[PDB]
């Protein structure tokens, strides 16, 4: 029925720091929650850093260009 | 359409984890690897032979081609 | 609250058998957004006249502040673009998209929109293979009874290609990719009454998932492989598909002892090089393509998918052969050993497609008994 | 003064397959020396002494400059 | 000999390997729907429960352990009374009419 | 045809850079040789700033050279000493000239003529240093010349360059060899004026991607993960 | 653990988050092109302007 | 069956008290695809070349078979456009369509992109009043401190108007009725 349900083990899939059934969470929840949240942010790091380069680029192609300046102080 | 009026379902279960209670490549290597070949040894019978023949009648093809150009004894 | 009509792209039901190729379906999104935004860009140094244009472009590579990349973000970005359909179609065939007749007929229309429009965007930097990779295509609508002449020299402004052939593509070469960025909304619309289709080919309705964590970085990631692959090609080998002809400037008085147009052409240029005569092959070309409108009344096996189709794999595989072959064949010139391949290999192609798929689900339901 | 090309191409006329096609060549220019009419000439087995040449060539031509 | 390649050709097709049916593939019209939708339940639900872990496997590109898959002789035809009956009534839907 | 061999260089491998030494003695050889047949039109002297000559110097090279500028009040034109802005000087006004200087044919461009030509360097250095007698059996006009690498293995081409044809400034050997490395290096930043930046964006590029990428496919295989471990059951009466 | 104590300074409210991010990007940005160039002069040293710029 | 989205012109609930006035509303769905149309064909001779573009508006007026037209259906079009606009708007204040908070707004950003797309569509045939009126309203944006310099010298390509200024509208110029659209 409802009750004779059970369910699996995922020790194959666990985190190695979760395993022990009879020890708790809390201690390492803060740090399960960190590391993935890291890869999260230094890849948001990343992104920035190709956005302020790639749009520069485009942003400097409208920007005067070399031709110009040839022109200018002379 | 969206979730609500798609179908009926009857007498199913569905369990799962939080990504945090797992890590996220376990058994990468040692389980993988083998469905790797597993799932080359399903397709390659009926992929590569075209390609097979195809690296042959690009050989074939320079070479018949390379001949003509050289001249003949007269 | 027009939030409610962005769920599709959000909330949608969608299903979670899904490979690594359906990334392809929606890089064209980030491709064509891409490819438009640099090119936009690019425009604002080229110039439509024929006694400045290879100029103008050497005012970019030189003169411009990193605008040298923009040539190549977008000229090979246009190769990685085509790199994606010939995997996005396939795929159809190899998994039965194709069923859905109201989206297939969408992705036929694209497809001449995107072919005769990128024939317009290799011919501006006037390389002497744009202007002869203009004379060759053009000139075969001559072949025509009674109107070829008309609408060929229609089309020329003239007599024959001239400063007034250029901005008269130029104009609809800016243009279509928006066509396309409506359009592109049309082949989703049809879609939104189904949804997406299985490697399979099972209705999956009782395993459709969201969309936000799962696809959309899926997605991305793929974007990634295109951008990293298109990354690779421009700053390590940009002059690899981008042919070294076009670097040339133009000259009606002077031809190269090989002519090709661009690599993607060639399997279909190959069919029509193939036949001696000159109509004869060019309804065969059109057709080529066309055929795909044709296949969905050719879905003899009622399954859907080709992964439970074993023969079907057999053939299906070897039809790239083909492709890949005609690829090839077209970009090398008319000798023996070359003609003899054409004259079997543009029949292959008509033959795999309507003789043996179709036969092979009417010999499948018998294998099987239905 | 020298150039140190001919240095290099000196040397490499004495591996195989530039003797082999040199040989093949001097008969070459033989067959149509000895022959009064021929539209025929040797293009033919020069190039494959050539090919075979810059080959070597290729392999340490640029660690003397 | 013939009957030989039916159940080879059926073990090519792999759909036995994630505990699939020959049923279970079958592509989706309207005069199908109909015979779906005419299903029993303790029939019916044993449709999707199947359906629905190759899917998961499809997934992964996972299958079952040889155990598991499915025998020829086990590729029951519980759906051909449905259907040809439906096709039964759309014959005489048209010719009727004409 | 003719393949050319793969001849290696100081810019062949995909971080490798050109030697900017090579080419400050490359651009003497374009003045003193080649700028008499050959029509660059698409280069100028500031181009050179930052990658073989300065400001002061290569404008020396400016104030060398008279170059056709400027409307008079009176309501003709002149000539004048150029400047950083002004493009090379062109031999010949036109094409026909050129045509009419040699044997009916004309000398191409060397802007862009390495990407226009397959394999590029190769192809030119071993062009110049493919010069050899004509083979038995062969017979060529006047002004015509044999070199197999050129198509037909004809071509107008007076013989350029030979060792001791010119000196360079810092003295190194002016052989046949070195020489035509330098203008080889020397072309290849024609159509390349970026080389010394594309691999530099060339590198940014992996160390990045190269270092996203397994974070993005770890951020898939986080989400996803609910899925690579679900399960499921049947239980029905 | 050092995962730990950062989760609850920066990770955890969102108006946190991306201080750290612009922060260390600005400070990363310094750092990766100083990495990178002095590589690509590493490589090819005793080609460009900077090992030539002092005899002019 | 993208047929039900086309009912909101077929068979769309609207009022029955309805003036002349809001034929307006939609004469800029047929001015604005005329124009397009217009200005499609005709920048087919257009160059985007300082030393050729007048003549190359010469081009059309003289030698392209009845293309004379087409340079004053789209210029003076634009004329009969805005006539719409300010018989439209000022109706809503008439009116009161401004409470429709949502889409009110939307009609402003419209016109800011009109004015500034117009502003680059007078300038193209280089008529002593296109540069000028290129100058004069483009060097206000110097009356900020400390960008105003920049942004302006930015966007003429170099320190005035010339070349580089003209091609960087007309591509700005020939995209925002279909950001319009
Ligand atoms: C005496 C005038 C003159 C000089 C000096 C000269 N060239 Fe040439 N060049 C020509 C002419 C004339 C041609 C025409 C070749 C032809 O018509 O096939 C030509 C052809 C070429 C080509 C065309 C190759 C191709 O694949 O089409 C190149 C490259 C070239 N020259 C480079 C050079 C180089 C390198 C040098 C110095 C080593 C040089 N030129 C010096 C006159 C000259
Ligand atoms: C599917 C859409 C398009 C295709 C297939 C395409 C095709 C091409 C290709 C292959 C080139 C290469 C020319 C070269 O490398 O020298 C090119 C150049 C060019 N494209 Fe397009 N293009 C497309 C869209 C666009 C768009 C959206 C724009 C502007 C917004 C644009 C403007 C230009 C211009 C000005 C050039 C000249 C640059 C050059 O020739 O190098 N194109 N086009
Ligand atoms: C700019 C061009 C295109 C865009 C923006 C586009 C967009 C998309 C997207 C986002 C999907 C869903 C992703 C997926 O199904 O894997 C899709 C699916 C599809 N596309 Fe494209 N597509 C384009 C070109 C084409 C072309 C050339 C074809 C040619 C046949 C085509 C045929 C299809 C079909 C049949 C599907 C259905 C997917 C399924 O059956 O599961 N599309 N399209
Ligand atoms: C709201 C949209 C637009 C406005 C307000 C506008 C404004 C103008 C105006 C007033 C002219 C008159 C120039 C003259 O009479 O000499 C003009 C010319 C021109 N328009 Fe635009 N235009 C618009 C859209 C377009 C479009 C959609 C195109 C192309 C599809 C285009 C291309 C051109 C070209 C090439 C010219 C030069 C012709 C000339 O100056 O006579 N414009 N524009």
């Amino acid at each position: 029925s409802h009750t004779d349900i059970k369910v699996p083990d995922f020790s194959d899939y666990r985190r190695p720091e979760v395993l022990d059934s009879t020890k708790s969470s809390k201690e390492s929840s803060e740090a399960r929650k960190g590391f993935s949240y890291l890869v999260t942010a230094t890849t948001t790091v990343g992104v920035a850093y190709a956005a302020k380069n790639v749009v520069s680029q485009f942003v400097s192609s409208m920007s005067a260009s070399a031709d110009v300046l040839a022109m200018s102080k002379i | 359409r969206q979730f609500g009026h798609l179908t009926r379902v009857r007498h199913v279960i569905t369990y799962s984890l939080s990504p945090f209670e797992q890590r996220a490549f376990p058994h990468y290597f040692s389980k993988g690897i083998p469905n790797v070949l597993r799932r080359t040894r399903a397709c390659i019978l009926r992929v590569a032979p075209p390609f097979v023949a195809f690296y042959l009648v690009y050989t074939w093809g320079t070479q018949e081609f390379e001949k003509s150009k050289r001249k003949n004894p007269a | 609250l027009m939030k409610i009509v962005n769920n599709a792209f959000i909330d949608l039901p969608a299903p979670s058998n899904i490979s690594s190729w359906w990334n392809f379906g929606s890089l064209l999104g980030i491709c064509l957004i891409l490819q438009i935004l640099t090119g936009l860009f690019l425009a604002m140094h080229y110039t439509s006249d024929t006694t400045t244009a290879f100029s103008s472009v050497t005012h970019i590579c030189r003169d411009v502040n990193y605008g040298w990349i923009i040539r190549y973000m977008h000229a090979n970005g246009a190769s990685m673009f085509f790199i994606c359909l010939y995997m996005h179609v396939g795929r159809g065939l190899y998994y039965g998209s194709y069923t859905f007749l109201e989206t297939w007929n969408i992705g036929v229309i694209l497809l001449l929109t995107v072919m005769a429009t990128a024939f317009m965007g290799y011919v501006l930097p006037w390389g002497q293979m744009s202007f002869w990779g203009a004379t060759v295509i053009t000139n075969l609508l001559s072949a025509i009874p009674y109107i070829g002449t008309n609408l060929v020299e229609w089309i020329w402004g003239g007599f024959s290609v001239d400063k007034a052939t250029l901005t008269r593509f130029f104009a609809f070469h800016f243009i279509l990719p928006f066509i396309i960025m409506a359009i592109a909304m049309v082949h989703l619309l049809f879609l939104h009454e189904t949804g997406s289709n299985n490697p399979t080919g099972i209705s999956s309705d009782v395993d459709k998932i969201p969309f936000h964590p799962y696809y959309t970085i899926k997605d991305i990631l793929g974007a990634l492989l295109l951008i990293l692959a298109l990354m690779l090609l421009v700053l390590f080998a940009p002059d690899l598909l981008g042919d070294p002809d076009n670097y040339t400037p133009a000259n009606p008085l002077n031809t190269p002892p090989h002519i090709k147009p661009e690599w993607y052409f060639l399997f279909a240029y190959a069919i029509l090089r193939s036949i001696p005569n000159k109509l004869g092959g060019v309804l065969a070309l059109a057709f080529s393509i066309l055929i795909l409108a044709l296949i969905p009344l050719l879905h003899t096996s009622k399954q859907r998918s080709m992964m439970f189709r074993p023969l079907s794999q057999c053939l299906f595989w070897a039809l790239v052969a083909d492709l890949l072959t005609l690829t090839w064949i077209g970009g090398q010139p008319v000798e023996h050993p070359y003609i003899t391949i054409g004259q079997l290999a543009s029949v292959l192609y008509f033959l795999l497609i309507l003789v043996l798929m179709p036969t092979a689900g009417t010999i499948e339901n018998k294998l099987l008994k239905w | 003064l020298v150039d140190p090309l001919t240095t290099v191409r000196e040397q490499c006329e004495q591996l195989e397959k530039c003797v082999k096609a040199r040989e093949r060549l001097e008969l070459c220019d033989e067959r149509v020396s000895s022959r009064s009419q021929t539209e025929e000439d040797c293009t033919e087995e020069l190039l494959d002494f050539l090919h075979a040449r810059d080959h070597c060539v290729a392999h340490k031509l640029f660690n003397s400059l | 000999w013939l009957e030989g390649i039916r159940k080879w050709y059926y073990n090519a097709a792999g759909f036995n390997k994630l505990g699939l049916m020959r049923d279970d593939t079958i592509h989706e019209n309207d005069d199908v729907k109909e015979a779906i939708r005419r299903l029993p339940e303790n029939l019916y639900d044993d449709r999707v429960f199947r359906i629905k872990r190759a899917l998961d496997l499809s997934m992964r590109q996972q299958i079952l352990p040889k155990e598991q898959w499915t025998k020829y002789e086990e590729d029951k035809s519980y759906l051909e009374p449905y259907l040809k009956e439906v096709i039964r009534e759309r014959k005489e839907r048209e010719e009727w009419a004409k | 045809e003719l393949h050319p061999p793969s001849y290696p260089w100081s810019h062949r491998g995909l971080l490798s850079s050109l030697d900017h030494t090579s080419i400050r003695r490359g651009f003497q050889v374009y003045k003193q040789v080649c700028s008499s047949c050959h029509s660059m039109d698409y280069v100028a002297y500031r181009h050179l700033v930052g990658v073989c000559y300065t400001e002061d110097e290569a404008k020396a090279l400016a104030e060398e050279v008279e170059v056709q500028d400027g409307p008079n009040e009176d309501g003709e034109m002149f000539m004048r000493p150029g400047k950083l802005s002004d493009y090379f000087p062109k031999p010949y006004p036109n094409p026909e000239a050129a045509r009419a200087a040699n044997n009916g044919a004309l000398p191409p461009d060397l802007s862009y003529i390495v990407r226009a030509r397959h394999g590029g360097e190769d192809y030119v250095f071993s062009l110049l240093t493919g010069y050899c007698e004509p083979p038995t059996g062969v017979s060529l006009r006047e002004g015509l010349y044999f070199n197999p690498y050129f198509p037909g293995q004809a071509i107008g081409m007076a013989p350029p360059i030979y060792n001791e044809v010119l000196e360079f400034d810092d003295g190194t050997p002016a052989t046949m060899s070195q020489v035509a490395k330098d203008v080889c290096t020397f072309l290849r930043w024609a159509a390349e004026p970026e080389h010394d930046h594309r691999k530099r964006m060339g590198l940014k590029m992996l160390l990045m991607m190269g270092l996203l990428l397994p974070l993005v496919y770890a951020m898939k295989r986080h989400k996803w993960s609910v899925l690579k471990s679900r399960k499921l059951a049947y239980r029905p009466p | 653990t050092l995962t730990a104590r950062l989760y609850s300074l920066l990770f955890r409210r969102t108006s946190t988050f991306a201080l750290t991010i612009v922060v260390g990007a600005l400070f990363f940005e310094r750092a990766f092109d100083q990495g990178a160039d002095a590589i690509y002069e590493h490589i090819n040293e005793g080609k460009l302007w900077k090992h030539i710029k002092h005899k002019y």
